[PDB]
Protein backbone atom coordinates (compact mmCIF):
# COMPACT_ATOMS: atom_id res chain seq x y z
CA UNK A 1 0.00 0.00 0.00
CA UNK A 2 1.39 3.68 -1.33
CA UNK A 3 -0.23 6.80 -0.24
CA UNK A 4 0.13 9.23 -2.70
CA UNK A 5 2.31 12.31 -3.35
CA UNK A 6 0.85 15.72 -2.04
CA UNK A 7 2.35 17.06 -5.81
CA UNK A 8 0.08 19.48 -6.95
CA UNK A 9 -1.13 18.99 -10.06
CA UNK A 10 -2.85 21.15 -12.98
CA UNK A 11 -6.30 20.82 -13.26
CA UNK A 12 -7.79 19.34 -16.82
CA UNK A 13 -10.36 17.70 -18.48
CA UNK B 1 -37.40 -6.92 16.83
CA UNK B 2 -40.50 -5.80 15.02
CA UNK B 3 -38.00 -3.00 13.58
CA UNK B 4 -35.84 -2.81 11.06
CA UNK B 5 -33.78 -0.75 8.35
CA UNK B 6 -32.18 -0.33 5.12
CA UNK B 7 -30.35 2.31 4.48
CA UNK B 8 -28.75 3.37 1.03
CA UNK B 9 -25.83 5.48 0.63
CA UNK B 10 -24.88 6.85 -3.06
CA UNK B 11 -21.11 6.84 -4.23
CA UNK B 12 -20.31 8.08 -7.62
CA UNK B 13 -17.07 7.05 -8.98
CA UNK B 14 -15.44 8.68 -11.79
CA UNK B 15 -12.30 9.63 -14.77
CA UNK B 16 -10.81 12.42 -16.69
CA UNK B 17 -8.38 11.64 -19.46
CA UNK B 18 -6.46 13.88 -21.73
CA UNK B 19 -3.97 13.08 -24.49
CA UNK B 20 -1.14 15.31 -23.24
CA UNK B 21 0.29 18.19 -25.22
CA UNK B 22 3.40 15.63 -25.24
CA UNK B 23 4.53 12.52 -24.49
CA UNK B 24 6.82 12.10 -21.32
CA UNK B 25 9.85 10.98 -21.71
CA UNK B 26 8.60 7.45 -20.75
CA UNK B 27 6.32 7.76 -23.22
CA UNK B 28 3.31 8.44 -21.14
CA UNK B 29 0.45 10.30 -23.74
CA UNK B 30 -1.97 10.84 -21.41
CA UNK B 31 -2.84 12.59 -17.91
CA UNK B 32 -6.04 10.96 -15.57
CA UNK B 33 -7.52 11.03 -12.59
CA UNK B 34 -9.90 8.50 -10.93
CA UNK B 35 -11.84 9.33 -7.70
CA UNK B 36 -14.92 7.89 -5.55
CA UNK B 37 -16.83 10.83 -4.15
CA UNK B 38 -20.15 11.00 -2.69
CA UNK B 39 -22.97 12.88 -5.22
CA UNK B 40 -22.62 17.01 -4.92
CA UNK B 41 -20.33 17.62 -2.23
CA UNK B 42 -21.69 15.06 0.39
CA UNK B 43 -19.47 13.68 2.71
CA UNK B 44 -18.70 10.23 2.68
CA UNK B 45 -15.81 9.91 4.73
CA UNK B 46 -18.29 9.82 7.77
CA UNK B 47 -18.56 5.62 6.94
CA UNK B 48 -15.82 5.13 4.40
CA UNK B 49 -12.61 4.50 5.94
CA UNK B 50 -10.04 4.42 3.07
CA UNK B 51 -10.49 3.65 -0.64
CA UNK B 52 -7.58 1.79 -2.65
CA UNK B 53 -7.20 2.02 -6.05
CA UNK B 54 -5.27 -1.21 -7.91
CA UNK B 55 -3.44 0.17 -10.63
CA UNK B 56 -2.71 -1.15 -13.34
CA UNK B 57 1.36 -3.71 -12.12
CA UNK B 58 2.89 -1.64 -15.26
CA UNK B 59 3.04 1.34 -12.04
CA UNK B 60 5.41 1.68 -9.66
CA UNK B 61 3.78 0.99 -6.10
CA UNK B 62 0.45 0.07 -7.77
CA UNK B 63 -1.91 0.02 -4.50
CA UNK B 64 -2.82 3.55 -3.67
CA UNK B 65 -4.56 4.32 -0.78
CA UNK B 66 -6.28 7.84 0.21
CA UNK B 67 -7.42 7.46 4.02
CA UNK B 68 -9.19 10.62 3.72
CA UNK B 69 -10.89 12.88 0.47
CA UNK B 70 -10.37 13.81 -1.67
CA UNK B 71 -10.34 9.65 -2.63
CA UNK B 72 -8.33 9.96 -6.17
CA UNK B 73 -5.15 8.69 -8.00
CA UNK B 74 -3.83 10.99 -10.49
CA UNK B 75 -1.00 9.77 -13.18
CA UNK B 76 0.03 9.88 -16.65
CA UNK B 77 0.20 6.58 -18.20
CA UNK B 78 -0.49 5.17 -22.31
CA UNK B 79 -3.32 2.66 -21.71
CA UNK B 80 -6.55 2.27 -20.61
CA UNK B 81 -7.12 -0.72 -18.44
CA UNK B 82 -9.63 -1.92 -15.18
CA UNK B 83 -9.05 -0.43 -12.47
CA UNK B 84 -10.16 -2.50 -8.91
CA UNK B 85 -11.39 0.27 -6.73
CA UNK B 86 -11.72 -1.12 -2.37
CA UNK B 87 -13.99 1.17 -0.60
CA UNK B 88 -13.41 0.07 2.82
CA UNK B 89 -15.97 1.08 5.60
CA UNK B 90 -16.21 2.37 9.01
CA UNK B 91 -17.45 -0.84 10.10
CA UNK B 92 -17.38 -3.91 12.44
CA UNK B 93 -19.10 -6.36 10.67
CA UNK B 94 -19.61 -7.58 7.24
CA UNK B 95 -19.23 -5.97 4.81
CA UNK B 96 -16.75 -4.48 5.47
CA UNK B 97 -15.50 -3.05 1.96
CA UNK B 98 -16.92 -2.94 -1.55
CA UNK B 99 -15.09 -3.07 -4.45
CA UNK B 100 -15.74 -2.04 -8.15
CA UNK B 101 -13.88 -3.02 -11.44
CA UNK B 102 -13.78 0.46 -13.16
CA UNK B 103 -12.88 0.80 -16.46
CA UNK B 104 -10.14 3.36 -16.61
CA UNK B 105 -10.08 4.19 -20.37
CA UNK B 106 -8.58 6.45 -22.89
CA UNK B 107 -9.69 8.04 -26.25
CA UNK B 108 -7.48 8.77 -28.74
CA UNK B 109 -5.85 12.13 -29.93
CA UNK B 110 -8.26 13.58 -32.08
CA UNK B 111 -11.06 13.10 -29.42
CA UNK B 112 -12.13 15.42 -26.69
CA UNK B 113 -10.97 14.30 -23.61
CA UNK B 114 -12.49 11.52 -21.45
CA UNK B 115 -14.71 12.68 -18.22
CA UNK B 116 -16.78 9.75 -17.39
CA UNK B 117 -18.87 9.60 -14.16
CA UNK B 118 -20.15 6.13 -12.98
CA UNK B 119 -22.94 6.36 -9.76
CA UNK B 120 -23.14 3.35 -7.71
CA UNK B 121 -25.80 2.18 -4.86
CA UNK B 122 -24.75 0.89 -2.11
CA UNK B 123 -27.73 -1.12 0.39
CA UNK B 124 -26.88 -1.90 4.33
CA UNK B 125 -29.57 -3.95 5.64
CA UNK B 126 -30.09 -3.36 9.58
CA UNK B 127 -26.37 -1.97 10.59
CA UNK B 128 -25.31 -1.80 13.87
CA UNK B 129 -26.55 1.33 15.41
CA UNK B 130 -22.63 2.83 14.85
CA UNK B 131 -22.46 1.64 11.68
CA UNK B 132 -26.25 3.30 11.00
CA UNK B 133 -25.29 6.72 12.81
CA UNK B 134 -22.29 6.91 10.41
CA UNK B 135 -24.08 6.39 7.03
CA UNK B 136 -26.72 8.64 8.35
CA UNK B 137 -24.63 11.48 8.66
CA UNK B 138 -23.43 11.07 4.84
CA UNK C 1 -27.19 14.81 1.89
CA UNK C 2 -25.98 11.36 -0.04
CA UNK C 3 -27.66 8.32 2.20
CA UNK C 4 -31.09 7.51 2.75
CA UNK C 5 -33.13 5.25 5.13
CA UNK C 6 -36.22 3.02 5.06
CA UNK C 7 -37.69 1.99 8.22
CA UNK C 8 -40.50 -0.88 8.01
CA UNK C 9 -42.34 -1.98 11.95
CA UNK C 10 -44.55 -5.05 11.90
CA UNK C 11 -47.54 -4.64 13.51
CA UNK C 12 -50.31 -7.70 14.35
CA UNK C 13 -53.72 -6.67 14.23
CA UNK C 14 -56.28 -9.05 15.53
CA UNK C 15 -59.56 -10.82 17.19
CA UNK C 16 -60.97 -13.25 19.29
CA UNK C 17 -64.58 -13.79 19.37
CA UNK C 18 -66.89 -16.07 21.55
CA UNK C 19 -70.26 -17.27 21.65
CA UNK C 20 -71.56 -16.78 25.46
CA UNK C 21 -72.79 -19.44 27.07
CA UNK C 22 -75.72 -17.17 27.98
CA UNK C 23 -76.89 -14.21 25.94
CA UNK C 24 -76.89 -10.82 28.16
CA UNK C 25 -79.71 -8.70 29.26
CA UNK C 26 -79.65 -6.50 26.37
CA UNK C 27 -78.91 -9.28 23.94
CA UNK C 28 -75.67 -9.58 23.60
CA UNK C 29 -74.71 -12.99 22.24
CA UNK C 30 -70.99 -12.99 22.05
CA UNK C 31 -67.78 -11.99 23.81
CA UNK C 32 -64.83 -9.87 21.95
CA UNK C 33 -61.70 -9.03 22.43
CA UNK C 34 -59.62 -6.90 19.19
CA UNK C 35 -56.08 -5.73 19.74
CA UNK C 36 -53.29 -4.09 18.04
CA UNK C 37 -49.46 -5.40 19.13
CA UNK C 38 -46.44 -6.19 18.24
CA UNK C 39 -44.93 -9.72 16.91
CA UNK C 40 -43.43 -11.67 18.93
CA UNK C 41 -43.79 -9.76 22.54
CA UNK C 42 -41.77 -6.63 21.05
CA UNK C 43 -42.46 -3.36 22.49
CA UNK C 44 -44.32 -0.74 19.61
CA UNK C 45 -44.69 1.42 22.52
CA UNK C 46 -41.67 3.01 21.70
CA UNK C 47 -43.17 4.99 18.65
CA UNK C 48 -46.77 4.47 19.17
CA UNK C 49 -48.42 7.63 21.15
CA UNK C 50 -52.25 6.08 21.15
CA UNK C 51 -53.69 3.19 19.58
CA UNK C 52 -57.73 4.98 18.67
CA UNK C 53 -60.48 1.58 18.40
CA UNK C 54 -63.67 2.99 16.75
CA UNK C 55 -66.43 0.84 17.60
CA UNK C 56 -69.90 0.66 15.70
CA UNK C 57 -72.25 3.59 17.04
CA UNK C 58 -74.12 1.32 18.45
CA UNK C 59 -71.73 1.04 21.35
CA UNK C 60 -71.79 3.58 24.41
CA UNK C 61 -68.33 5.42 24.32
CA UNK C 62 -67.55 4.49 20.64
CA UNK C 63 -63.81 5.67 20.49
CA UNK C 64 -61.57 3.86 22.49
CA UNK C 65 -58.25 5.34 23.67
CA UNK C 66 -55.84 3.20 24.47
CA UNK C 67 -52.25 5.20 25.86
CA UNK C 68 -50.32 2.64 27.10
CA UNK C 69 -50.43 -1.26 26.24
CA UNK C 70 -52.00 -3.69 25.73
CA UNK C 71 -53.55 -2.13 22.72
CA UNK C 72 -56.99 -3.56 23.44
CA UNK C 73 -60.92 -3.08 23.76
CA UNK C 74 -62.76 -5.75 25.21
CA UNK C 75 -66.28 -5.93 24.47
CA UNK C 76 -69.49 -8.02 24.17
CA UNK C 77 -72.28 -7.42 21.65
CA UNK C 78 -74.34 -9.40 18.92
CA UNK C 79 -72.68 -8.70 15.37
CA UNK C 80 -69.20 -8.07 13.87
CA UNK C 81 -68.84 -5.03 12.01
CA UNK C 82 -66.05 -2.30 10.20
CA UNK C 83 -64.05 -1.17 12.89
CA UNK C 84 -61.42 1.28 12.26
CA UNK C 85 -58.40 1.27 14.10
CA UNK C 86 -55.94 4.63 14.28
CA UNK C 87 -52.70 3.90 15.63
CA UNK C 88 -50.63 7.65 15.98
CA UNK C 89 -46.91 8.01 16.17
CA UNK C 90 -44.97 9.54 18.60
CA UNK C 91 -43.44 12.11 15.79
CA UNK C 92 -43.85 15.22 14.86
CA UNK C 93 -44.31 15.02 11.30
CA UNK C 94 -45.83 13.20 8.74
CA UNK C 95 -47.51 10.60 9.24
CA UNK C 96 -48.67 10.81 12.21
CA UNK C 97 -50.79 7.89 11.98
CA UNK C 98 -52.30 5.16 10.33
CA UNK C 99 -55.81 3.96 9.74
CA UNK C 100 -56.85 -0.14 9.32
CA UNK C 101 -60.76 -1.15 8.65
CA UNK C 102 -60.62 -3.69 10.66
CA UNK C 103 -63.10 -6.96 10.25
CA UNK C 104 -64.37 -7.68 13.26
CA UNK C 105 -66.31 -10.63 12.46
CA UNK C 106 -67.88 -13.10 15.12
CA UNK C 107 -68.44 -16.93 14.29
CA UNK C 108 -72.46 -18.55 15.29
CA UNK C 109 -72.96 -20.87 17.47
CA UNK C 110 -71.50 -24.29 16.22
CA UNK C 111 -68.92 -22.96 14.22
CA UNK C 112 -65.59 -22.53 16.53
CA UNK C 113 -64.82 -19.61 18.36
CA UNK C 114 -62.78 -16.76 16.13
CA UNK C 115 -59.24 -16.30 16.58
CA UNK C 116 -57.28 -14.41 13.50
CA UNK C 117 -54.16 -12.89 12.76
CA UNK C 118 -53.76 -9.75 11.04
CA UNK C 119 -50.07 -8.97 10.07
CA UNK C 120 -48.98 -5.59 8.87
CA UNK C 121 -46.11 -4.00 7.61
CA UNK C 122 -45.14 -0.02 7.86
CA UNK C 123 -42.65 1.64 6.37
CA UNK C 124 -41.39 4.76 7.15
CA UNK C 125 -39.05 6.46 4.48
CA UNK C 126 -36.38 9.13 5.89
CA UNK C 127 -37.96 9.38 9.43
CA UNK C 128 -36.44 12.29 11.34
CA UNK C 129 -33.58 11.30 13.80
CA UNK C 130 -35.85 11.13 16.76
CA UNK C 131 -38.64 9.08 15.15
CA UNK C 132 -35.69 6.94 13.94
CA UNK C 133 -34.49 6.28 16.81
CA UNK C 134 -37.78 5.70 18.20
CA UNK C 135 -38.92 2.74 15.27
CA UNK C 136 -35.94 1.58 15.81
CA UNK C 137 -35.77 0.93 20.13
CA UNK C 138 -39.35 -1.93 18.56
LI1 LIG D 1 -11.76 8.39 5.13
LI1 LIG E 1 -48.43 4.30 23.69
Amino acid sequence: LTKPTLKRKKPFL
Amino acid sequence: MASSCAVQVKLELGHRAQVRKKPTVEGFTHDWMVFVRGPEHSNIQHFVEKVVFHLHESFPRPKRVCKDPPYKVEESGYAGFILPIEVYFKNKEEPRKVRFDYDLFLHLEGHPPVNHLRCEKLTFNNPTEDFRRKLLKA
